């Protein structure tokens, strides 16, 4: 349950991130791969080395999904439905793994948003990413 | 656990730049703001009603400094985290009954605080080294549960 | 996301449990207290000994909440709103703890429903209790 | 960890009645049905499309029996779970990269299976003893992560 303040906070953070979003998505992915090596097995066919074009491209996809969620924050289950089907049914992503990427996304934002990453905005961002994660783990069957 | 020399290098170099009078309060404060059930363990602390009240609460600041003291001790004893954290484990597990997931949460908050303070310097390999450290500390603190 | 089969499965299990529901609620609580001693700190003012009238009474409350959820399965966030406010705002219940009670509720059902606790119904019940838990941890602020 | 004599009594007495050719397959099977991402580690196993297909899949049954074998070994070595599970830890952590939360999940599934098979006999104190056992096994299996 995102409050009006949470939505304002998340929107403001998205705004400051600006066109860096895809670059930041790739950085979050890299951080996850190095900090949490178990997550690497979902990408056996990716080269995960620093500067990998595949990780850059995927970071952009991840960023685009998250901004689609922000833009449709009052109906995330609908907006993220196809993506939740993919991660659960086809990829079989362990639900624990969403917390790990969500943490890395926060760390990435914190490392790039000194003014905006206040305790309040940190809280709002954690709730948003938790909400996105809840939808993304909602389709196991 | 076992950090590589490169990881130990990454950790100790960064840590020498940390303000140990402030980062502890900042991390404890964010823990109480971001995961508000944790305020349950801090009822005597007075005003925790808003993020500003939490962060400026002198008891939060004082206690965060003690908490970070223990992290520093862990940093100096990486290959014996269990021994270093034995008394704190009895305290947090047997006396207070804090669920060990909250140890992981505080570690990750500390990571976010370091990222926020150090920016670009907090590189992905630096973070990975710190994630090993906070994982080891959480595991040692939870030993009385195992 | 509960499927039509999940709802049928959960309804059937509730039906077999019948008027034992409150008794089973108390048993689940006792199982949690003995298996997961950290949960005991939320009830400092309860006597948690076997046969405690307070645990019996609370088991009935827990059972009544769960059946209210079953009866309103397509709108659990609304039905469980007051309860989620209580557990988050007033009680400050650690979200980990919902998984522990949910497991104990399953064990209780399994120990009492030999015919009904099939792998399919087990799955359906786990999803239902996970859904109830998601609502009950949805109100932290 | 450390079970009391009463808890060791509860565990060993029940376990002597367990059908070790069946309970393993039942628990592995339910794990794959209830937490379906776990099927990711069993792609070679053939038909896992429905609960009936999973439970009757002879490879699931065969592998569950091996898995339960390791539990039995743990039961005989409660005060040295780490040593008992050292090779399995390397396998599940370093080779397969199974997230350790799934070790906890399988343990809890095993608990549900024991509850289902033994009914009233699986009392709350008996369950509590088993919860210590599966916690210890999951922790030992995850040692390579710590
Ligand atoms: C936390 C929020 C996440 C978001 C917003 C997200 C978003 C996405 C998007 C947009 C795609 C591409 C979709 C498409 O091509 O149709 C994707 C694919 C994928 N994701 Fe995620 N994801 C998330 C978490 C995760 C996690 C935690 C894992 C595993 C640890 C994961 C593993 C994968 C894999 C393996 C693919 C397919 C890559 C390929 O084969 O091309 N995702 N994700
Ligand atoms: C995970 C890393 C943690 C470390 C390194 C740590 C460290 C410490 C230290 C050094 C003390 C001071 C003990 C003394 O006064 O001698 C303390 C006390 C305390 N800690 Fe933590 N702690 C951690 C996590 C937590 C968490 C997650 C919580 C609650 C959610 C918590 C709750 C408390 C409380 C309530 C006290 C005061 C106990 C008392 O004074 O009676 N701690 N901790
Ligand atoms: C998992 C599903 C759960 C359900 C359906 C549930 C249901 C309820 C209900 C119906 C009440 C009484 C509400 C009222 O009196 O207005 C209650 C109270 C309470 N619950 Fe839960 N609960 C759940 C989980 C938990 C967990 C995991 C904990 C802690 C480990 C917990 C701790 C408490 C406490 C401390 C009270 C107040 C007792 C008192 O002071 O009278 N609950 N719950
Ligand atoms: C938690 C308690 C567990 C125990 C005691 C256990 C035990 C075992 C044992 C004894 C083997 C046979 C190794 C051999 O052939 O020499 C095995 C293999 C295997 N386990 Fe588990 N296991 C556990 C959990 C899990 C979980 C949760 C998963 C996946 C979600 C898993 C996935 C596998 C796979 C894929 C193999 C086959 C490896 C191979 O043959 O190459 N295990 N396990």
């Amino acid at each position: 349950v995102l409050s009006p303040a949470d939505k304002t906070n998340v929107k403001a953070a998205w705004g400051k991130v600006g066109a860096h979003a895809g670059e930041y998505g790739a950085e979050a992915l890299e951080r996850m791969f190095l900090s949490f090596p178990t997550t690497k097995t979902y990408f056996p066919h990716f080269d995960l080395s620093h500067g990998s074009a595949q990780v850059k491209g995927h970071g952009k996809k991840v960023a685009d999904a998250l901004t689609n969620a922000v833009a449709h924050v009052d109906d995330m289950p609908n907006a993220l439905s196809a993506l939740s089907d993919l991660h659960a049914h086809k990829l079989r992503v362990d639900p624990v793994n969403f917390k790990l990427l969500s943490h890395c996304l926060l760390v990435t934002l914190a490392a790039h948003l000194p003014a905006e990453f206040t305790p309040a905005v940190h809280a709002s961002l954690d709730k948003f990413l938790a909400s996105v994660s809840t939808v993304l783990t909602s389709k196991y069957r | 656990v076992h950090l590589t020399p490169e990881e130990k290098s990454a950790v100790t170099a960064l840590w020498g730049k940390v303000n140990v009078d402030e980062v502890g309060g900042e991390a404890l404060g964010r823990l109480l703001v971001v995961y508000p059930w944790t305020q349950r363990f801090f009822e005597s602390f007075g005003d925790l009603s808003t993020p500003d009240a939490v962060m400026g609460n002198p008891k939060v600041k004082a206690h965060g400094k003690k908490m970070l003291g223990a992290f520093s001790d862990g940093l100096a004893h990486l290959d014996n985290l269990k021994g270093t954290f034995a008394t704190l484990s009895e305290l947090h597990c047997d006396k207070l009954h804090v669920d060990p997931e909250n140890f992981r949460l505080l570690g990750n908050v500390l990571v976010c605080v370091l990222a926020h303070h150090f920016g670009k310097e907090f590189t992905p390999p630096v973070q990975a080294a710190y994630q090993k450290v906070v994982a080891g500390v959480a595991n040692a603190l939870a030993h009385k549960y195992h």
